[PDB]
This record gives structure tokens, sequence and C-alpha cells, in this order.
């Protein structure tokens, strides 16, 4: 029920909160109130990249040319 | 200056358009006309609304198996949860519908019975 | 390059890829100022130009 | 130019005379001096990193070759660095 | 109702404007084909003449 940066209920489907704006050890849901251990969800991490086309330049031309 | 616009019409022929903007802050906004004035409403108001959802299906409806496309998991992370900060009400079908006829009852010309 | 940069928990989700690419495209490396562009055309007239 | 008289033209340009001395190559690489660089001009990608649980992102932009981007736009591995430090941030 | 699936990476077979199903890219096209096959053939009886089947390709 991990998936990017947030995270779901698993008996309900509900976002949860913000696991760093609740106090600590508990992560509670809204709907089923069920009571998510704040230690170990997982490291949220969410990588990425820009674009593609974010940057146009002289030199990004180059690049699919040669 | 984005946006998507769909020109719904009736079995008797009867148009009603229906918009969706998208703000820069992150969230969309739901956008018609019932008289000469038009009314902006956030549309996970009305993707509750209109059947009992879960909040993974909000997810898992825009989202395909294209789990690791970080520009559509942040931007609908933006909606979703921009829709509890401003509600921290209107959590089933039958809260958020109440909520949505309160507003639109005067305009709509509803009885004192409905 | 690559630099690490900290906030705190009270602050929600900002993008910070609209933020970057936006103030990528507005940081300049070396800027002439109200000149965007100096092009070297082909002598009109026995000049140049 | 008639009707609005405007300063905000849309189009301003500015015609430089070259000096007989100088040659046509010595022009050449001589407006690249002159043209502006962006930083958006050097970037190949950014790939940021955020990680939490403390708001922690990873800002790691990669460039071109320094033997692809001081060659087009004639800038220094030590000017772009300074404007990372001084301008970007 | 059983299928999972949103984004152009699928194609969404839509009919009149209400979302019928999900069908890949590939078989998207030779549904495409095979419906204006069964339309001008006239032996199909579900298949108007006066259909309109357009099929935006990725
Ligand atoms: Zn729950």
């Amino acid at each position: 029920s991990v998936v990017g940066s947030l995270i779901f209920c698993l008996d309900c489907g509900d976002l949860l909160e913000n696991p760093n704006a609740v106090l600590g050890s508990n992560v509670e849901c809204s709907q089923c109130k069920a009571i998510y251990p704040k230690s170990q969800f997982s490291n949220l991490k969410v990588v990425t990249t820009t674009a593609d086309d974010a940057f146009p330049s002289s030199l990004r031309a180059k690049k699919s040319v040669v | 200056h984005y946006g998507i616009q769909i020109r719904s019409v009736r079995p008797d022929q009867t148009s009603q358009t229906n918009v969706l903007h998208y703000l820069n802050d992150g969230q969309v906004t739901f956008r018609f006309s019932w008289r000469k004035n038009e009314y902006l409403v956030p549309v996970v108001m009305i993707l509750k609304a209109l059947c009992h959802t879960s909040d993974r299906e909000i997810f898992d409806g825009i989202i395909g198996n294209d789990v690791k496309d970080s520009f559509l998991t942040d931007r609908l992370e933006l909606l979703l949860r921009g829709f509890k900060k401003r509600y921290p009400h209107l959590q089933n079908r039958t809260q958020v519908l109440q909520y949505l006829g309160d507003k639109f009852r005067v305009v709509f010309q509803a009885s004192p019975d409905q | 390059c690559e630099f690490k940069l900290e906030l705190a928990a009270d602050t929600e989700k900002l993008l910070m890829v609209n933020i970057v690419e936006e103030i990528c495209r507005k940081s300049i490396i070396r800027q002439i100022p109200h000149i965007d562009r100096c092009v070297h055309p082909e002598p009109e007239n026995g000049k140049r130009v | 130019i008639v009707m609005t008289a405007s300063a905000a033209i849309k189009t301003p340009q500015m015609t430089l005379p070259i000096w007989n001395d100088v040659s046509d190559e010595q022009a050449d690489t001589f407006c690249k001096s002159i043209s502006k660089v962006l930083l958006s001009e050097v970037i190949d990608k950014v790939i940021v990193t955020e990680t939490t649980g403390a708001r922690s992102y990873v800002i790691h932009m990669r460039f071109f070759d320094n033997n692809e981007y001081s060659e087009e736009y004639d800038v220094s591995k030590e000017e772009l660095q300074n404007v990372i430090s001084n301008q970007f941030i | 109702s059983h299928t999972f699936a949103a984004g152009p990476s699928l194609c969404c077979v839509q009919i009149d404007g209400k979302i019928i199903g999900w069908v890949s890219h590939e078989q998207g096209k030779i549904i495409a084909d095979t419906l204006r096959y069964w339309k001008v053939e006239g032996k199909t009886p579900g298949l108007p003449i006066d259909l309109e089947i357009g099929y935006v390709p990725p």
C-alpha cells in the first residue's frame, strides 16, 4: 500500500496522512481507523527526471542528429 | 492555459458543457453553467459523489500500471491531499453529496421538500 | 553537480521539478543586459554587418 | 512606429559595423561573447530525489561534456560553478 | 468493470461517449479494421453502415 510518496490503507484504500505530521509510532486511518505502525513503512523515495523538452538549446539539437 | 472540454448531449438533443481546468497548484477544477453564470467545483468532490469510491480507486483509475511515472504520481498527490486539506469532512458518498446539494439548492430552484 | 536541500515536516509537497526548470531558464551564465543574441549575416551591399 | 510609438518594440535590433582590420573569424568568435548563455543551455537532465521519513531533496543536475559546452558556448568549468553557487541557488 | 488500466499506453474503446473497455494499440487497430470490414459487408446484424469508427493510432 506504498506507491510513490503516498500511502493507502490496506482495508479501505483511503489515503493515509503524511507520516511526519502525525504523532510517533502510529498512523491512523480516517475511515477504518486502522492504526498502522509509523516505524518502517519504507523510506519514501521518488526520483523525477526532467521532461527532456524542458531545456531547449543549440547543443541539445546536436544530440539526436549525431 | 491547459484544460479539457466535453459537450455532452441529452437524448432530447440538449447540450451541456463540462470543462476541467488545470491549476498550477496541482489541483483541477470542474466547471459548468446552469444559468448564464459559471460555477467552479473541485473534481474530487464530484468523483466522490458519483459512486461509492475508495481513495486508491481514484489513484488506480487515473494511473494505469505506470506507477513509476513520477510526473503523474506527484500531480495526483496534490489533488487527493488538497481535498483532504480543504475538506476534513466529506468522507463518504452520502456526505459529499449533501454539501454539493446545499450550495446549489437556491440556484437549482429546489423545493423545501427536497 | 549535486546539492542536498532540506525542509521540515510542516511543509506539504512542492513539485520541485517545475521549480528547478523555471529557475534554470532564468539563471544566466554570461549575459550582456538587454541583448539576447548576436548574429553575423552575409555582407549586404558591401559593408560588414 | 507611427501609431503606438512603442518603447517596448516587438523585435529590437542593433547593427554593428565591423572594422576592416579584423577578419570574419574574429567576428563569429566575438558574437559568442555577446550572445547570452542560459543555465538551461548547458544541462542535459536534472534528477531530483525526494526522501521523507525532514524533507530531503537531492538535486542532481547532469550537464553536457566539458568538451561539448565549452566549445559551443565557450563556458568554462569554473564559471559554471559560480553560477550555481552565486546565481542559481 | 474488470480492466485496471488507463493512460495512452493502452487504447480506450468508446461508443458514443462511454467506456466499453480497454485493449492494446496493436489489437485495437485489428478490431478497427475488422469492424469496417463487417459494417460494409452487411451480414453482421449489429453494425450499421452509418457508424463512424474513428481509430486514433498511437
Ligand atoms: Zn482504513
